[PDB]
């Protein structure tokens, strides 16, 4: 497998580290289906 | 603002292109990933993908 790690930009005031995590975690499954990828585990931090 | 984000892919494996963004393979690799992002932050917060880096998993 791979891991990677990088940096993702979102706006100020709109999205929360949790709200990514939710949607993320949530499209796992269909992100994945929809290109036939799979993923083991997601971490987000503002830190 | 900006994020810190990691993961792990079974999909696909560590590959030497991937050990360098001198590859197609990595650069699209990105795309595809950003692509399939976009997909998942529709929300609009999105804005793009950046210093992203690879390693064995």
């Amino acid at each position: 497998s791979v891991v990677v790690q990088l940096t993702l930009a979102f706006r100020e005031g709109t999205i929360n580290v949790h709200d990514v995590e939710t949607q993320f975690n949530q499209y796992k499954t269909e992100a994945a289906s929809r290109y036939n990828l799979t993923i083991s585990d997601v971490s987000v931090s503002d830190v | 603002s900006f994020f810190f984000l990691s993961f792990h892919i079974s999909n696909l494996q560590f590959n030497s292109s991937l050990e360098d963004p001198s590859t197609d393979y990595y650069q699209e690799l990105q795309r595809d990933i950003s692509e399939m992002f976009l997909q998942i932050y529709k929300q609009g917060g999105f804005l793009g993908l950046s210093n992203i880096k690879f390693r064995p998993g």
